[PDB]
């Protein structure tokens, strides 16, 4: 599994902390986490996970 | 083909911000002074003349480089291979690669 | 050279060195406009093509 | 597939960027053309604009464009959305900032749209060449012939690795946030959005406020105010200001990557 | 920009016979070989930015009816300076040039 960083928290990339929706809860925090993980080899998984909101 | 990536210019209102060489292909940074930027809100920076804009630009591969591109090759020498058909007597064609 | 062939040369299709000689010069923005004008030699790849 | 990439573009907002030809003159336009890519065959081009396509301020629906009427982020139904180089082009697709269109050879590229009475148009020069594939220089793609390999822009994501760099908007300037009140000037934060004021009453006054704050001073043109919204992304455009410590990138997907087709 | 009683810069006036009828500017398209950008319209005159072409067509809509007129004046694009550009650039050098004024 690939690891990604949000501030000092470190988490599996495919499963960000919020899960149901990570742009409505805190839009700034999701963006800043996507910016902090720019160079990650598994950034695509994060971008799907963050944008996922049913 | 190349793509000139042009990042967003840095506009300092009452300051002089200066270039810092970055490890980038054909990287160019210039610090043009005396800029009074106008934008949809209208008056972007206060100071009439003591304004600075730092513009930077650097060349990348175009998006199409993965589809069309020229591969430069050094050739020296190689195998010579051939497909051969043989018949002999009542045996039919065999057609094997050598 | 700047515009004949090999103006942009990369060792592989995913390399990061990306030697590129295009004579890129940044130009002064026009009065009022926040834009980043620049001048460059047209690609030698297309000239070759 | 289509849904997830359109969902994915919801982090990106349109922006107003300087454009050379707006019709009358040169102005800041919601439909500013950032880049035209015209190195595919058979006259298919990809225009990156400053307006979102297929997005609604709340959701995705592939009949809606979104664009800034100031700081309003208003969304409309695609009224005309026309692309023309020398004769009108055929809008093959529109996704995010990008539109993919089949165009005749020309010396300009103009993209424009209608918001009720108002017409927003932007022309850049960008000479467009029709690129025949093969050993006959035909001007329009034939109805029969031979299938040869050629470079075309996809409309479906192939397994993306082509990315567009995005950043948080810097200090969007607006003077409608300044007003005259009593005898001083008033900075009104529209809603939950910070504002940086730089007020040269003769002492240099400045600060960042999350609420209304009278800033003394006398005239409105001493008190330059900048909207700080960090809730959306904008393309890392050369026509948008940035600040000193604004390095953080955003890395969104690009639709309509090049592909080899026949 | 005229109304049968007054001025208002959204209205054209033209004769439908002997009637001298006034309408809102519906399209007012000007086209040489591609549509032109109507910089202004004042009195009998309209000022437009046009691509190079071999005809000049002006037309307008009065509801269902379309009134159009094409003349065979050839319009040449005239670069200013020592480079033959076909469309005005976004950057470059500000050089003196001849333009039609837009108010007076
Ligand atoms: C650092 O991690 C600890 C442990 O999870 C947490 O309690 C703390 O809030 C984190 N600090 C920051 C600044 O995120
Ligand atoms: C020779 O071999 C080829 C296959 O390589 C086969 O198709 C052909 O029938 C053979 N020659 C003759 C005369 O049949």
């Amino acid at each position: 599994t690939v690891m990604c960083v949000l501030a000092n928290i470190t988490f599996p990339c495919d499963q960000p902390p919020c899960m149901p929706c990570c742009y409505e809860k805190n839009p700034h925090e999701t963006l800043t986490m996507l910016e902090q993980n720019y160079d990650s080899r598994a950034y695509d998984q994060l971008l799907d996970a963050a944008v996922k909101c049913n | 083909k190349y793509k000139t990536k042009v990042p967003s210019p840095v506009v300092k209102c009452c300051g002089a911000t200066q270039c810092t060489s970055k490890p980038h292909p054909d990287y160019q940074c210039q610090v043009f002074s005396g800029v009074y930027p106008f934008m949809w809100g209208g008056a972007y920076c206060f100071c009439d003349t003591e304004n600075t804009q730092m513009s930077e630009a650097y060349v990348e591969r175009s998006e199409e480089c993965s589809i069309d591109h020229a591969k430069a090759y050094k050739v020296h020498t190689g195998t010579v291979q051939a497909m051969v058909n043989i018949t002999y007597g009542s045996v039919s064609w065999r057609s094997a690669d050598v | 050279k700047a515009g004949s062939f090999g103006d942009l040369q990369s060792r592989t299709s995913t390399s990061n060195d990306l030697y590129a000689n295009t004579n890129l010069k940044l130009q002064r923005p026009q009065a009022g406009i926040v834009h980043t004008p620049f001048t460059q030699v047209p690609s030698g790849f297309e000239r070759w093509k | 597939d289509l849904d997830t990439h359109f969902t994915q573009y919801k982090l990106a907002r349109p922006y107003i960027a300087d454009c050379p030809n707006c019709g009358h003159s040169r102005c800041d336009s919601p439909i500013a053309i950032e880049e035209v890519r015209g190195d595919a065959h058979a006259g298919v081009i990809r225009i990156q604009t400053s307006a979102m396509f297929g997005l609604k301020t709340d959701g995705v629906d592939l009949a809606y464009m979104s664009f800034m009427n100031g700081k309003t982020q208003k969304s409309i139904k695609i009224d005309n959305l026309h692309v023309r180089t020398s004769a009108p082009c055929s809008l093959v697709s529109h996704h995010g900032y990008y539109i993919l269109a089949q165009c005749p050879p020309g010396d300009t590229v103009t993209v424009g749209f209608h918001d009720g009475p108002n017409r927003h148009t932007c022309t850049v020069a960008h000479k467009v060449e029709f690129r025949p594939v093969g050993r006959e220089k035909y001007r329009h793609p034939p109805e029969h012939g031979v299938e040869l390999p050629c470079n075309r822009y996809t409309h479906k994501r192939a397994d993306q690795g082509h990315y567009v760099e995005m950043h948080q908007p810097g200090l969007v300037a607006d003077h409608s946030l300044l007003s005259i009140h009593s005898a001083k000037v008033k900075i009104t934060v529209p809603s939950g959005a910070q504002v940086k004021y730089y007020c040269k009453c003769p002492d240099v006054r400045k600060g960042i406020t999350s609420s209304d704050h009278t800033t003394t001073c006398t005239d409105v043109k001493q008190c330059r105010a900048y909207l700080i919204d960090n809730k959306k992304w904008v393309y890392n455009s050369g026509r948008l200001p940035r600040g000193e410590g604004d390095t953080f990138k955003g890395k969104l997907h690009v639709p309509f990557v090049p592909v080899k087709a026949k």
